[PDB]
């Protein structure tokens, strides 16, 4: 606090300090289960090491992944820093920013991007015309990849959303692992690692199936570090900017009076956002489209199928019309 | 169901109330005069060397 | 008077504030930009 | 309780700084960052102001307004072909005075 | 115990610091137009501008419907009665003149 030298009332007011605390739980159990008749086991697997454990690691490994992308892309983000394909470097600027102005420490930071940000730094013209970027000898033209931006090494990876990129300091996300023990009353079996964590593997002969069973898991839990006000200033996500959307095929007759057939929405960047489109048909009375883009024709004719998308900005529904032709 | 009864636990990782630096101290121009108790006032008078005009 | 009694007003203060030498200045937190204080914008004094 | 006071210094410095008086307020174009600076710079020198022991601390807004500037960002129109401003963030030295960055003062000072 | 000065000329005028400050062209609330969960809950508005700057402590906020959602002088918001309220954000830039306005739409269930 602060008084003024000399003033009459001579007052202290006391600072109180407190502490905060937060909870990490362990509540998820990955697991990979599978069943084998005795015949297929005396004829179908010829190579067991190899037909079975090393398929149940890696799906489970990958399960694992899935986690962890989930775990980081469903934090509690209270906003959106909205990347412009155009010019995509203020952005991740404005990212820096924003982990700069909450003291966040500047070492020990990942950024790891989706396909569809890092084909976008690739195109954007910051990063391709030679001379607004130095390194004369081009490298996001020549190859398609940008190293380094912004200040932090840029990470591909497919796990998370194509469109979207995650900046965040070490201590944002925090993961934990228990391997379960073997039971005494089931058969002793042998422990396997999966991206350095460990797997208990069980093994048990169902009889009345009269077929082996086997089952290869691990313990995880997940915890998003939020502060003492319940911000999250760790971490910080970026989305792509749509614009407009397209439905790829053009104009499209249906195969036969019952066709069917899938529609896939892209916007500007590319990126499918069917699973985040909303589709209408001027015509239910000749053809119908469902929830998921799927269009079937009920009666001969003429329909127009339109998708609405709710860009990542928000506002006016972007929208793209096709017709269809029932024979 | 077994209803087991474990202690409460609190455990120290590293992570910490985040607080800018300081570096403003640094640069401001500090303690050029030191006896203001000495003085009147507490108040230190500061000389401006004086101008002519030819 | 008493030594349990408030503590009386510093000559020592009255003297340094009739001078008029001690530093106010605008608030960080007001908007918009408050004026520049009478005090702060006070010529030096003719006489050392 | 060291801490805490430490802290109250550094505001009690900042509040010094920020509530000096200053007859106006240079207005700094994002669009265009360094006229400002240069405007600073031509204030001081008017003044007759000695060039040598200048500082220049600016708010996190401000640097980041600085390294988000076509200026610094395009290679082509600051020279630096290891280009500072976009592989980093840091834009560094600006019209003869070193950046330097403080989350003391206002964001956008 | 501390004490600051600066050091002004022989007139008064103040010449040997300069302060410059950010331009902002255009006001926008974090989070968009979202509806109130409850007529008692509150929600603290967050104002930005193209700058990134937070100017919630700066502006000025009114509600179209006040016997819908009232706004606090601070930012907080909270409802009263169901129905819409458009409730506004204004901020006098540091270049002055005319205030930029943000608008937003809330509904009370």
């Amino acid at each position: 606090n602060r008084r003024d030298l000399r003033d009459p009332d001579r007052t202290v007011i006391a600072s109180e300090l407190v502490e905060h605390s937060f909870g990490v739980t362990l509540d998820k159990h990955v697991y990979a289960a599978l069943k084998f008749t005795d015949e297929q086991r005396t004829l179908d697997i010829r190579d067991y090491t190899k037909q079975v454990l090393m398929p149940q690691v890696s799906a489970v490994a990958y399960e694992l992944e899935d986690y962890i992308a989930e775990l980081i892309e469903g934090a509690p983000y209270e906003e959106t820093i909205l990347i412009d394909p155009a010019d995509t470097v203020p952005a991740f600027i404005t990212a820096d920013q924003r982990m700069g102005e909450a003291n966040v420490p500047t070492d020990s930071r990942r950024l790891v991007v989706g396909s569809a940000v890092a084909a976008a730094l690739a195109k954007d013209k910051q990063f391709r015309h030679a001379d607004w970027s130095g390194d004369q000898a081009n490298a996001a033209l020549r190859e398609a990849h940008v190293g380094r931006l912004a200040g932090m090494n840029v990470i591909r990876s497919n796990a998370i959303a194509p469109d979207k990129a995650y900046l965040w300091h070490r201590t944002a996300f925090i993961l934990a692992y228990r391997t379960p023990v073997v039971p005494e009353g089931a058969k002793a079996g042998a422990s396997f690692s999966a991206n350095g964590v460990a797997l208990r593997w069980l093994a048990d002969y169902d009889y009345s199936q009269l077929g082996d069973r086997t089952l290869l898991d691990v313990f995880t839990g997940r915890k998003v570090v939020t502060e003492v006000d319940g911000s999250f200033v760790r971490a910080v996500e970026l989305q792509l900017q749509a614009s407009s959307i397209t439905i790829v095929g053009g104009a499209f007759a249906l195969a036969t009076t019952t066709g069917t057939k899938q529609l896939k929405v892209r916007d500007d960047n590319g990126t499918d956002v069917t699973a985040r489109c909303t589709f209408a048909s001027s015509a239910g009375t000749k053809a119908t489209v469902s929830a998921a883009g799927l269009v079937t024709g009920v009666a001969a004719g003429t329909a127009d199928i339109t998708a609405s998308y709710v860009p990542p900005q928000g506002g006016t529904a972007k929208t793209a019309t096709v017709t269809v032709t029932v024979p | 169901a077994h209803i087991f009864v474990k202690p409460e636990l609190v455990a120290e990782i590293g992570v910490k109330q985040l607080q800018r630096e300081i570096v403003l101290p640094g640069l401001v121009w500090t303690n050029p005069l030191t006896d203001f108790g000495g003085s009147k006032n507490d108040t230190i008078t500061v000389r401006v060397p004086a101008i002519t005009t030819a | 008077g008493l030594i349990s009694d408030p503590v009386e007003v510093d000559p020592i203060q009255v003297g340094r504030d009739e001078a008029g030498w001690v530093q106010e200045l605008r608030d960080r937190e007001a908007w918009p930009k408050q004026e520049v204080p009478e005090q702060a914008k006070k010529p030096a004094k003719v006489g050392n």
